[PDB]
């Protein structure tokens, strides 16, 4: 809750390989939730590759 | 995972034997047969399932002598 | 303080083989890594000095588009292989003359060219033509000079025959600029170069010239 | 302002009724950020009536969307105005035209 | 009228600038389109919609 | 790929007649990216390549 | 000759404001004035130190979005006045406060500000508020700070008291910089350049001091390159 700059260390070391699932919906197709690597961004949006 | 599913043959089968092995690793003792390079157990089983070291046959064949001691 | 700005601290040099390297700065300030990448990139490419093959005469030939009989090659295509021709030239030497006199059936090579001692081959392997007949023969001048960058034929318009020149060592040079950061400050430039150079000089002795050079160049102002 | 415009912002500015009107003419008597008074003119006076036309503006009201609603002076003390003249502009207004 | 306007404010006719690269100081290979438009802040922040 | 991709896959290949550097001989393409950024080339000139 | 290259030097400058300037290079080799052009200008534009007021102290004045009688404008107006306040603080000193109090109605302005000798204003007749009232009368403590870049006020790591409006800071002097490569008549050689850069700040920064500054940073960061090792 205090954020602390070894809880940012700990949280990068978590997500090194841990997959998550995105979605958008409507999901028509199997396509619409696909995994990927997450990779922590300064900001308050997902970026999504192209 | 390319190589994994070419050395084993099926996606699905090749999810559950990763499986066991990352359990294997991580909730038991059994320390990985490839360098770890900083990996979660799930890269370390694949990457062991690449190397051809690990398999369904190997695993069970290892349970066996585990059973059998 | 407001003087003070983040140096690299990780330089990693890899070296794919004798001319190819890859080196990795990390890290620097916003908007350095691409300030730094260009201007090296320049430097590398249209200041660098260097000596290359300039001008040749072939016995037999008088225009860029005339015809010899006996060589596979084209005249254009001699050219060409001279062009990929990386020489070296003892300092204090600007502009060298040079041979090449070879007769038979077979590849003709940059290991036939006889020079004075003063200029040094790095590649005698690279094959300059083709002979087909056996009683044909080639008998070739070739000019050497020290220049910078890249002169082509074009700007620099007998039977003397243009050849562009590669006065730079470089053969290719990239850069990217990808994200580094430090305790929470995400916001910081890693620099990738990767380098290619005709084997005159390693790439790291390049970049070291090339900032040299522009570092000379700021002496009046620091 | 938009500095290509279709020249309806005025009307929408006027008739929202978030700007401040001069219900009457005559000439800026004072100016503050929260109160605007004006000396009613001679000839635009009610008999027996004070003269004076006091407009007090709404200073960073909550919205029924959570947006400021503020109203800033757009006059100076002494000059003059006229009946349907901005005293005022409210949000997204720019001296009587839409912003 | 436009092209007037534009005339009278010592501009292009076209409304097309020469613009070079901040990165590398270059210039574009075409002229491209520069002027002024009219932008609005949509009350769609992703602020409220994290 | 779509969209600016397309559009700058398109533009790359695209071919000029009397382009800069025309009709030049180059060792490959790394000899061509370095015409290209020598400015002694266009994009779009039709040169002989090995 | 081809190895030894010529070292351009500062030749003319030229002041066509207070905060508009011409500085010249001369000479250049081919294709260096570009290369100097666009490395000073993204130095320029990016690391250039400056001051800046980043708190205010009004009396009677609790929070910005509040009223002042007598007063035109919000603070928060006055606030965004005072973030274009032009000071030059004197070298060895990071911080400094300046003082302005105003009685009577009339364009309160920065020339209206008091300090202590060691700071300099540069833009006198910048009106800061607006007085409408005999009675009305403005009392601020403003606290400036020599920093470099943009500095906003929730970035600042956090007892303060109330009363105190932080305010966002953009220390950076320089306005607008453009550059020119033209030719330069030296000696017989025609291919030497001469590189003109045109400088729009707010009059805190000398354009000679700045450039010399900008070629500091760009050694300094050369100096890794000039000395390749695997660190």
């Amino acid at each position: 809750e205090r954020e602390e700059a070894v809880v940012w260390d700990i949280l990068d070391e978590v997500i090194r390989e841990h997959p998550v699932l995105l979605n958008r919906a409507p999901t028509l197709h199997r396509l619409g939730i696909q995994a990927f690597e997450p990779v922590l961004i300064e900001g308050k949006a997902i970026q999504l590759h192209p | 995972v390319q190589d994994a599913v070419e050395k084993i043959g099926n996606r699905f089968d090749l999810v559950l034997v990763a499986a066991r092995r990352a359990r294997q690793m991580q909730s038991g003792g059994k320390d990985a047969l490839v360098p770890e390079e900083n990996d979660k157990p799930t890269v370390i089983a694949l990457r062991e399932i690449e190397e051809g070291l690990i398999t369904k046959d190997v695993l069970d064949a290892r349970e066996r002598q585990e059973q059998q001691e | 303080s407001v003087t003070e700005f983040l140096k690299p601290r990780l330089v990693d040099i890899e070296q794919i083989s004798t001319t190819h390297a890859k080196v990795t700065l990390e890290p620097l300030e916003r908007g350095f890594g691409h300030t730094l990448g260009n201007a090296l990139r320049r430097i590398l490419l249209s200041s660098m000095p260097g000596c290359a093959v300039t001008e040749v005469e072939i016995e037999g030939v008088l225009h860029e588009y005339s015809t010899k009989e006996g060589v596979q090659e084209d005249i254009l295509e001699i050219l060409l292989n001279l062009k990929g021709l990386a020489v070296r030239v003892a300092e204090g030497k600007d502009e060298v003359f040079i041979t090449l006199n070879k007769s038979g059936s077979g590849p003709v090579v940059a290991g036939d060219i006889t020079h004075d001692g003063d200029v040094e081959i790095v590649n005698p392997e690279h094959v300059i033509c083709h002979l087909t007949s056996d009683n044909a023969a080639i008998a070739m001048r070739i000019k050497v000079e020290r220049g910078r960058g890249y002169v082509p034929a074009s700007a620099r318009i007998i039977g003397r025959l243009l050849v562009d020149a590669t006065f730079s060592p470089v053969d290719k040079i990239a850069y990217s600029v990808e994200a580094a950061r430090v305790e929470q400050r995400t916001d910081l430039d890693k620099l990738v170069i990767d380098m290619e150079t005709n084997g005159t000089l390693e790439p790291e002795e390049a970049i070291r010239r090339a900032a040299t050079i522009l570092a000379e160049q700021l002496d009046a102002f620091v | 302002k938009p500095l290509v415009g279709t020249g309806i912002e005025r009307n929408v500015a006027v008739d929202s009724g978030v700007t401040a009107v001069a219900k009457r003419g005559g000439v800026i008597q004072s100016v503050d950020a929260s109160r605007i008074v004006v000396k009613v003119n001679e000839e635009e006076l009610i008999p027996g009536e004070a003269g004076i036309d006091i407009y007090n503006l709404t200073k960073y009201t909550r919205s029924n969307q959570n947006t400021c609603i503020n109203q800033r002076p757009c006059v100076m003390p002494g000059e003059p105005v006229a009946r349907g003249d901005v005293l005022a502009d409210g949000p997204s207004t720019d001296l009587g035209e839409l912003a | 009228s436009i092209k007037a306007m534009l005339e009278l404010a010592d501009l292009p006719a076209s409304g097309q600038l020469t613009l070079f690269d901040g990165r590398t100081g270059d210039a574009f290979e075409r002229p491209v389109t520069v002027g002024y438009m009219y932008m609005l802040k949509l009350n769609h922040l992703v602020d409220d919609k994290m | 790929p779509s969209q600016d991709v397309v559009l700058g896959l398109y533009y790359m290949t695209r071919e000029k007649i009397n382009a800069k550097g025309e009709g030049m001989y180059l060792t490959g393409p790394a000899e061509a990216e370095k015409a290209y950024r020598t400015k002694t080339a266009e994009l779009h000139a039709r040169v002989k390549v090995r």
